[PDB]
């Protein structure tokens, strides 16, 4: 991977997303989607291992099918209204079609089996990229079309998203896999409030984003892929594993940490709109997230784990790659609750 | 008596008191932002004497 | 035999904690034990497409 | 061997190495200092001047006030024979009867 | 400004430095075959930087002040005591082997870093693709259990994969009675009681495994001690080599960039030497781990980052 | 909505079935995927020629140019699984399991 | 409660008519906390690089506390701005739609017939 | 000294600390000048001054 | 959703048999959904044992639906109080007992007479009081 | 209320930067002084709650709990001296940070003026308690202890979150004063009983009632000696404050809805007393007696009687004091014996003459004998429950029948009799312990002499 | 401080709280009405601008 080639892949991915959240013509939205697709496949193949080839192939198939169904919705609402402008749909089945087309790109409904696997395949930096940047475009499209989305569809889809997100992560030790399942749960979390008011899903997107960088940067600052590998890191990096623990507390949403604020906001606006049964389901099922969160915490910091003899010469070497933004990345993802009113800035 | 060293190792016992008085002053601050009913109390309409000017601070 | 053991250390711990934990047990390995074949995943996309399309009739 | 561990250390008691200690720390002089501070406010003015503070607190719910102000009401109303109490606290006349 | 992506961007190309004086040569052979002397004379004769055999105390010899640490503080294993008792299986045998293997990994890492940053051929004593012999022989005498052996093979596949090999290796073949005579000549009592079975056994593990598993990727020039004392011929024919087999002749500036990225960051060079698998001797207790922390963190120049340790006498820390 | 629209929409529906319902082949599946975009290309050209959407006349080729690019990488990915694994038969395609 | 508001210039942090609102005081308790929020970022930074946490490179701490307090200040004006607008068209909608907000009549507790519940 | 390798941050990186201090000063005086002109603009806008 | 209306239209008690038939159809519908999921994600060996899996799942789900329907309406008529959470409780968790019998384990059947029964009571609760599970965007 | 909160918050850097061995001293001294400042808050004006700001207010219900927490913080602070003398300085400061943050969050909860802020800090207590229990625990089952405690408390709390946001949407505010003044009759609608259940079950979870009382026995046993008293002392009573404040809107629906839980407490306080005759661990013994006392305070709440409220308000303070009192003794004996078996060491009075004296008045306070505030707090509940439903005295008499059978049984099987011959490392009692139970028991009678302060806010 | 201090402070507390609570209720009502009817500032979803259309004479008439 040529450094300059890697940079030009960075910015074509980012420009593909930018085209999505700045364009108005529907065709341009599709173009940005595949620009990002065509641009992110090579970086996922940076390591060039057969697992990476597997992950890239599954991503390609899923996202290509999803973009083709995206054009199907595109063509249908064009046919029934002759207007490429992105707005409320004028044909119902076109709206549904776009809903599953985007969802397959998000990993919400049973169209979510790709993400845990593809996260397993690629390197952790590619994992950060996949689970942070490749959500902004589909969320932005879903925000722009919130006028006419079948509320039943979006609600049930978010419900499965969070539910299988919680359940799938229980029996996973690979940190990449449990992070993928947690991201699926957060996907359900924001997409549940997507139909009602998009400011709150934007806020939850921001919090999940900052938490995800604050997470992945800690992982590859510890260089761990399995739970046992992270457990061995309780020694070398005690500060890193303590911050590991505090952000793992911010994971579930235990007050007064940052992660509680989006849950609180989403539930409060859901209750404003007579949806009282609905919020209790994610409120209960967040304990499923908190379960393997607590398991990760126990393996990381709360309980000392048996280290290794050779491991001691690691004591002689220091992490040289700075991996900047980590301090503020932690801080914004831990203590921003007294700043909840600032949500009105996004509105 | 190496006062510099004493303050170097024994200066923590000073920060808590200045916090408490800070709180006191902050409480005082709070009062001035919350004087909506300045002698508008309906059992304490006692007339403002010509000497003073406020009911309480 | 009635206050201790059978009630506290047998019954109440069985009903709320252990039964719910066993439910999560039985529904975590039937949820996260897919082999990784693209086929069966894609037919999961398949039947979901019609359930969303005609069976529930989301658009209707 | 199964693992390379340090065996469980013996739980030393301060008196054995350092008699006249206090179960407070290892260095005797700060053992003393901790004695003085805990036997200070802990048992000192927090415990005792605090006892006067809570005992000599200003009027509690104006009960000391409510005592004195109610014999006057009693006397006023027995002067005309109307008793110390009443069936109604809020006055029927100012409140309307519905229908 | 270490070697970063910006370095490769503005024009730092390794390929502008590699020449014929960029041979990764290793001298191997039995215990006390004189291969160290051969490495020294080869290094001086061809202007190649010599590296000493990475032993127990390689970490300090590469980091910190350079002064050897305590065995408990570094390695917890004793080769001398391994000679004293190789069958007690308290851990010294395989812990010794694993520590030596990972010290060899660091040695190869700094060797390749020096070559990629400077361009001078490097001569070693044994490498990753060579040390296994010892453990194999150590397993023949039973000093190491089967699970330790398969874990060592697992870690060898996991670590040596990213590392392209030497150029050529000179094996100083010495018969076993001559080796016993040499260890008698030395005088350090620890290396007296070495079983002739082990002495010959590492020799088979070298002969039947190391040469034919290496020869495809690298040129073999195995020699005898009769020749290894002569410094002229050993280096003349090393000069007269095509060096045209293996990954070395075929790898562009991109592979060089990735290799220099990896080697200059020693932390993940030995990431997998952390052994994310639990075995009796290898595992160190949690209480032991915490205590050996508390008796290492306060060690001077090891609590804060270099240039930030006020205890040793750093300056301008408040504006650092 | 005349029968031509039915036919190309119905062709797209069976292309969806054929690609998405995998039988055993990755190459044939991405072949069905690129036939999918052919159906969508024809469909798109229909309204655009019908309604005198003069500007939108350039949308199909645009829609075309990207779509082949997908296949341009798809088959490109196909060789990369093929040289190691041996075939495009997706049932050995199982190494990434957990 | 907004992106479809008339006359809403896009990609515009602080609109011109916001200045009619009281700018947040430099001693705003929210602002000073987000200044303290700067300290936590600085203190953690030294901890990550295992630098002396208390006094490693005060230059890094200075920008950490000054940049955070700055971007906090502008955010607070926008925060007050949206809350002002939400309360602004609030009363405009109410005044322009008197029918939808009937003047509920006030009746004292002497006229209502709330029934007391004996809690025994 | 001690570590034979030159410490990565063993010298006062004068330029970077210079720009950090210069920034912090810039952000500060921009901040307080900003606040002053906002308050003055407010009073002269709503009729206070 | 017309199948769900086929249950909603029939009031509790009156015409118990058609309500039971609607419940059979709805149980069969969820049964065929779960059987399709099993047949699709879980790979069988032969077509006969695959359709056997579908048959087990469908016949189970239809059994819970059938008994829930019949018992709910008979409870609604014998006590002539259709508006009763217990009316749904008894038949809903006898459905749990029958499910446990189907999977030849009365322990999970007893554990089911809690959960299926309570959930049936809660759906009855919501239907009486207009409790929404999928609330429309309102404010 | 900045006067007491700000010193606690700003106390944190003092501990986190002071010298490696003055941290204990300085934390102790400043804890005693901020407790000194705290007892000035016992004042309560008439019937008005002592208001301070838009977000912070207190009253006669709150003040005893506030000054309680401020008084305890030194107690586990210098109880930690023995158990944390061997661990690293930075971990010592982190432990003190955990305790200080816990006390800060407690005094934030109790002074809360609006409901959802009370809730945020209500769940903010788990994080320090969870950290303390899991990290600085001793045995193996501490991990499952943390799991049980955290998951139980959350599974209780989330319905209360949904209910509170619903209240805010419907009524218009969550401020305590307004919802008391703008209270409306909670009708018997079928949504209203679930409203009540959501607003009640959360507090009931961290008030272990019959059935839902496994987290306390399976957490306090192996919780750190400093932490255990904090759990057993205060966080069971913040739920009591929660009931105290939330019951103003739950009427009149509480009249008949409370019946299932109500009896579940009375029979409950018998079973956890009946279980309390047979324990293999002394810590479990104290935990079960605590559970009985909280079942008593629960039935005190659910009657909604001023005398019941007074008996409760006294009972939280009395029970917390006595429970932590006994837990200190359990810690001391375990630390000397490095085990927590019940009948491992009887007859300790033959070796520690003053320690079993401390045991004696500890059990006597557990007995609730007159004129101790334990008896008066119980007695007000006796009177209220009698005026409620006549017979209640039978079950509650069984409770004041079992309490001493287990309390004095613990004396006879720990302090009375004779020492077991195998143990020989029992040294003379260190002044740290006996001093700490002195600061525990003497104010227990000091504020007994002045029961108006802790008597209740309905005085 | 005197009882008048706390009492005068506390009715101000209650007045501020109530003037916030009825505002919250009115905000819920206004937001609902303006989401339903839409005849007001916010909740107005976008549409097509009239400036994009062209009025100049075309090749064929009656278009
Ligand atoms: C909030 C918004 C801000 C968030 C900031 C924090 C998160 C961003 C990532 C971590 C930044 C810190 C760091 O050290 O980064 C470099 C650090 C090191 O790079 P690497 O690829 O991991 O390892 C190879 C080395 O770079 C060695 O060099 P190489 O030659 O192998 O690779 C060249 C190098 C760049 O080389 C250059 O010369 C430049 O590549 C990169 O840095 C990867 C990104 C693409 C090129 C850089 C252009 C970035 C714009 O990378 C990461 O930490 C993650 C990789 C991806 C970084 C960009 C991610 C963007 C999208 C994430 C979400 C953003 C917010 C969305 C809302
Ligand atoms: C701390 C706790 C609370 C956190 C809340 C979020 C804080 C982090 C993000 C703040 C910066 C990003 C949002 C503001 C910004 O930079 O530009 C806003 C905006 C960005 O332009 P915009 O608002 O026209 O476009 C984005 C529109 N949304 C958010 C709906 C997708 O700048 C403006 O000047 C706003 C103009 C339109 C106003 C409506
Ligand atoms: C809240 C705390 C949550 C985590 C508690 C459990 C982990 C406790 C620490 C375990 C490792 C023990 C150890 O030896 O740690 C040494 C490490 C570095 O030492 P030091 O630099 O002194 O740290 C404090 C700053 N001076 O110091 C530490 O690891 C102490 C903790 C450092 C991080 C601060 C606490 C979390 C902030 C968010
Ligand atoms: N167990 C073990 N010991 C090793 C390994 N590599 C080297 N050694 C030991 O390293 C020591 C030194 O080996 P040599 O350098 O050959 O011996 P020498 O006596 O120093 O003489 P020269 O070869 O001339 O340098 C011997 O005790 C070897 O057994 C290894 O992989 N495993």
């Amino acid at each position: 991977m040529n450094p300059i080639i890697y940079t030009t892949l960075i910015m074509t991915v980012m420009s593909g997303t930018m085209l999505v959240m700045i364009s108005s013509h529907w065709l341009l939205i599709w173009i940005g989607f595949e620009m990002n697709l065509l641009a992110m496949i090579p970086v996922l193949m940076k390591n060039f291992n057969p697992r990476a080839t597997e992950a890239a192939t599954k991503y390609f198939l899923t996202q290509a099918t999803a973009s083709m169904m995206l054009m199907m919705a595109i063509i249908i609402n064009l046919l029934y209204s002759g207007q490429w402008t992105i707005t409320k749909m004028f044909n119902p089945v076109a709206m549904t079609m776009m809903t599953m087309a985007l969802a397959m790109k998000l990993g919400l409904s049973p169209f979510h089996f790709w993400v845990p696997e593809v996260t397993q395949g690629i390197s952790l930096q590619a994992g950060l990229l996949l689970l942070t940047w490749q959500k902004l475009a589909p969320l932005s499209v879903l925000c722009q079309i919130s006028q006419s989305i079948n509320p039943n569809l979006m609600l049930t889809m978010a419900m499965l998203s969070i539910l299988i997100g919680g359940w799938g992560g229980l029996n996973q030790t690979q940190l990449r896999k449990i992070m993928a399942y947690s991201s699926i749960a957060h996907m359900g979390w924001m997409t549940a409030v997507l139909p009602y008011n998009t400011t709150m899903t934007i806020l939850n997107l921001l919090i999940y984003i900052t938490m995800t960088l604050a997470m992945f940067m800690l992982l590859i600052h510890s260089s761990a892929t399995t739970t046992l590998s992270l457990s061995h890191t309780w020694n070398k990096m005690p500060v890193i594993t303590s911050l590991m623990m505090v952000t793992l507390l911010s994971m579930g949403g235990l007050p007064p940490l940052s992660g509680f604020m989006p849950k609180w906001m989403i539930i409060q606006e859901m209750t404003k709109n007579e949806s009282i049964i609905m919020p209790t389901l994610m409120a209960m099922t967040a304990l499923l997230n908190l379960y393997f969160y607590m398991r990760l915490a126990y393996s990381s910091s709360l309980t000392m784990f048996p280290s290794t003899n050779n491991m001691k010469m690691k004591w002689q070497f220091e992490h040289t790659k700075q991996m900047k933004l980590l301090p503020t990345m932690i801080v914004l993802s831990t203590l921003v609750l007294p700043m909840t009113p600032a949500l009105s800035s996004l509105n | 008596m190496n006062v510099l060293q004493i303050v170097r190792d024994h200066w923590v016992h000073i920060l808590v008191p200045v916090g408490f008085v800070f709180g006191c002053y902050l409480d005082r601050r709070s009062d001035e932002k919350l004087t909506a009913f300045r002698n508008k109390s309906l059992l304490f309409k006692r007339e403002l004497r010509p000497n003073e000017e406020v009911t309480w601070k | 035999k009635s206050a201790s053991s059978l009630l506290d250390l047998i019954w109440l711990e069985t009903i709320l904690p252990k039964t719910t934990s066993f439910i999560q047990m039985k529904m975590s390995i039937m949820v996260s034990n897919q082999k990784g074949l693209i086929k069966l995943y894609f037919l999961s996309f398949l039947i979901t497409i019609m359930i969303s399309m005609t069976l529930f009739n989301y658009h209707e | 061997i199964r693992l390379q561990e340090d065996p469980d250390p013996e739980d030393e008691n301060l008196y054995e190495k350092n008699p006249d200690s206090h179960g407070y720390d290892k260095d005797p002089i700060v053992d003393l200092w901790n004695m003085r501070v805990v036997f200070f406010f802990g048992f000192s003015i927090v415990l005792v001047l605090g006892s006067t503070f809570v005992a000599y607190l200003p009027d509690y719910r104006m009960q000391e006030w409510a005592r004195r102000e109610a014999e006057r009401l009693v006397k006023y109303r027995e002067a005309n024979g109307l008793p110390l109490m009443e069936s109604n606290c809020f006055d029927p006349n100012k409140i309307q009867l519905p229908e | 400004l270490q070697y970063g992506p910006l370095a490769f961007v503005l024009g730092e190309r390794t390929t502008r430095k590699l020449t014929e004086t960029s041979k990764v040569i290793t001298v191997d052979g039995n215990i006390c075959s004189g291969k160290g002397r051969l490495a020294r004379e080869i290094a001086e004769k061809l202007g190649l930087r010599h590296f000493p055999e990475a032993g127990i105390h390689y970490a300090d010899s590469t980091t910190g002040d350079g002064k050897p640490l305590d065995v408990q503080l570094s390695g917890n294993c004793s080769l001398e005591k391994f000679y004293d008792d190789p069958k007690s299986n308290d851990g010294n045998s395989y812990r010794l082997q694993s520590w030596l293997y990972a010290s060899r990994l660091l040695q190869y890492a700094d060797a390749l870093e020096h070559l990629l940053s400077t361009g001078q051929g490097v001569v070693l004593e044994r490498s990753i693709y060579s040390d296994f012999v010892f453990l194999e022989a150590m397993y023949r005498q039973g000093f190491i259990r089967k699970q330790c052996v398969e874990h060592y093979n697992e870690v060898k596949k996991v670590t040596a994969c990213e590392y392209l090999p030497p150029h050529v290796v000179v094996y100083v073949d010495v018969p076993v009675p001559e080796i016993q005579s040499r260890i008698q000549k030395k005088g350090n009592p620890h290396e007296m009681k070495i079983t002739a079975a082990y002495l010959q056994d590492i020799e088979n593990a070298y002969k039947k495994t190391f040469l034919p598993e290496m020869s495809e990727k690298c040129e073999v020039l195995q020699y005898s001690a009769r020749e290894a004392e002569d410094a002229e011929k050993v280096v003349e024919d090393i000069e007269y080599l095509k060096c045209d087999k293996g990954p070395w002749p075929d790898q562009d500036d991109r592979t060089f960039h990735r290799l220099r990225m990896l080697v200059q960051n020693k932390l993940e060079v030995l990431n997998y030497t952390t052994i994310p698998v639990y075995l009796p001797e290898i595992t160190i207790g949690a209480h032991q781990s915490d205590r050996v922390f508390q008796k290492f963190t306060e060690l001077p120049g090891r609590k804060y980052s270099p240039g930030y340790n006020e205890d040793v006498g750093d300056k301008w820390i408040w504006l650092k | 909505m005349p029968l031509v629209y039915m036919n190309i929409i119905m062709a797209f529906a069976i292309a969806l079935a054929g690609l998405l319902m995998y039988r055993s082949h990755l190459m044939s599946s991405l072949l069905c995927l690129e036939g999918m975009m052919l159906s969508l290309f024809i469909m798109s050209t229909l309204i655009i020629l019908n309604t005198h959407f003069t500007l939108a006349n350039m949308m199909p080729i645009i829609l075309l140019v990207f779509a082949a690019c997908e296949a341009a990488l798809g088959l490109s990915l196909l060789v990369m699984v093929s040289n190691t694994y041996g075939t495009d038969y997706v049932q050995n395609l199982n190494l990434l399991q957990c | 409660m907004m992106s479809g508001r008339p006359g809403r210039v896009p990609l515009q942090f602080l609109p011109n008519e916001a200045r009619s609102l009281p700018p947040p005081k430099l001693t705003d308790p929210r602002l000073v906390y987000m200044g303290f929020l700067g300290y936590c970022s600085g203190l953690i930074d030294n901890a990550i690089r295992r630098r002396p946490v208390v006094s490693a490179g005060l230059h890094r701490q200075l920008l950490y506390v000054t940049s955070f307090v700055f971007f906090g200040y502008y955010l607070l004006k926008r925060q007050d701005y949206m809350y002002a607008l939400r309360d602004h068209d609030m009363f405009a909608y109410v005044k322009s739609h008197p029918e939808d907000f009937p003047e509920k009549d006030k009746k004292t507790y002497g006229e209502i017939l709330e029934e007391f519940h004996p809690v025994r | 000294k001690f570590y034979i390798r030159e410490p990565p941050h063993g010298s006062p990186d004068w330029l970077k600390v210079g720009l950090t201090l210069g920034t912090s000063v810039f952000l500060w005086i921009y901040l307080i000048k900003q606040h002053k002109e906002d308050v003055l603009e407010y009073k002269r806008r709503n009729g206070l001054e | 959703k017309t199948l769900l209306h086929k249950y909603s239209d029939i009031p509790e008690g009156t015409e118990c048999h058609r309500k039971a038939y609607a419940s059979t159809s709805i149980g069969g519908a969820t049964g065929l959904i779960v059987s399709a999921y099993s047949i699709a994600l879980k790979p069988p060996a032969s077509f006969l044992e695959g359709v056997a899996r579908t048959g087990r799942y469908t016949f189970t789900s239809a059994a819970i639906g059938a008994i829930f329907g019949l018992t709910s309406c008979i409870s609604a008529q014998v006590r002539e109080k259709p508006d009763d959470p217990l009316n749904y409780f008894i038949g809903g968790c006898a459905g749990g007992l029958t499910l446990g019998a189907r999977t030849r384990s009365y322990g999970i059947g007893a554990a089911a007479c809690a959960y299926m029964g309570l959930t049936a009571a809660l759906v009855k609760m919501g239907q009486l009081e207009g409790w929404q599970v999928f609330a429309e965007p309102k404010v | 209320m900045l006067k007491i909160i700000i010193p606690t918050t700003m106390l944190l850097p003092m501990t986190w930067m002071s010298k490696h061995n003055m941290i204990w001293i300085n934390a102790t001294v400043h804890s005693l002084l901020i407790s000194l400042i705290s007892l000035s808050l016992l004042n309560q004006l008439g019937e008005n709650s002592l208001n301070f700001s838009l977000t912070f207010f207190s009253d006669s219900l709150s003040a005893p709990l506030l000054v309680l927490t401020t008084w305890l913080l030194p107690l586990m602070l210098m109880a930690s001296q023995s158990h944390l003398s061997k661990e690293t300085t930075t971990r010592k400061k982190l432990y003190i940070t955990m305790l200080i943050l816990l006390q800060l969050f407690l005094i934030m909860t109790f002074t809360a003026t609006e409901l959802i802020l009370f809730y945020i800090l209500f769940e903010a207590t788990l994080v320090p308690t969870l950290i303390i229990i899991t990290r600085w625990g001793n045995q193996t089952e501490r991990l499952n202890a943390g799991l049980y405690f955290l998951f139980y408390t959350l599974a209780g709390s989330l319905p209360l979150l949904v209910a509170l946001v619903y209240i805010q949407n419907t009524t218009g505010s969550l401020n305590f004063l307004i919802i008391h003044y703008w209270s409306h009759p909670l009708s018997n609608s079928w949504s209203n009983i679930f409203m009540w259940l959501a607003c009640i079950m959360a507090f009931m979870v961290k008030m272990p009632l019959y059935g839902l009382h496994l987290w306390l026995p399976k957490a306090h046993v192996e919780a750190p000696i400093a932490g255990s008293m904090v759990l057993a002392a205060v966080l069971l009573k913040l739920g009591g404050y929660g009931m105290m404040r939330i019951t103003t809107i739950l009427n009149p629906l509480t009249n008949y809805m409370a019946y299932p839980f109500l009896m579940l407490s009375m029979w409950g306080m018998i079973m956890t007393s009946s279980i309390c005759l047979r324990q293999t661990d002394l810590k479990s013994l104290i935990a079960y007696s605590s559970v009985s006392h909280m079942a008593l305070v629960i039935v005190a709440i659910m009657i909604q009687t001023p005398w019941s409220f007074m008996g409760a308000t006294a009972l939280m303070i009395a029970h917390g004091l006595t429970s932590s009192m006994l837990f200190c003794l359990a810690n001391t004996n375990y630390e000397r014996v490095h085990s927590r078996t019940m009948i491992l060491a009887r007859g300790l009075q033959t070796l520690l003459p003053l320690m079993a004296t401390w045991w004696l008045m500890a059990s006597l306070t557990n007995l609730a004998l007159p004129p101790s505030i334990n008896l008066i707090g119980e007695l007000f509940i006796i009177t209220a429950s009698f005026s409620w439903s006549n017979i209640t005295i039978i079950l509650m008499g069984m409770n004041m029948m079992i309490t001493a059978l287990y309390s004095l049984y613990m004396l006879i099987t720990t302090q009375r009799g004779k020492y077991t011959h195998h143990i020989n490392n029992i040294k003379a009692s260190f002044t740290r312990e006996n001093a700490l139970m002195a600061l525990h028991i003497l104010p227990l009678l000091l504020l007994t002499l002045n029961p108006k302060m802790i008597l209740g806010p309905l005085y | 401080d005197g009882p008048e201090k706390n009492y005068e402070k506390t009715m101000a507390i209650l007045q501020i709280e109530a003037e916030k609570a009825e505002l919250r209720l009115k905000e819920l009502e206004v937001r609902r009405l303006m989401r339903a009817r839409g005849d007001g500032p916010w909740y107005q979803y976008p549409t097509i601008d009239k400036a994009l259309i062209d009025h100049s004479p075309k090749t064929t008439p009656d278009n």
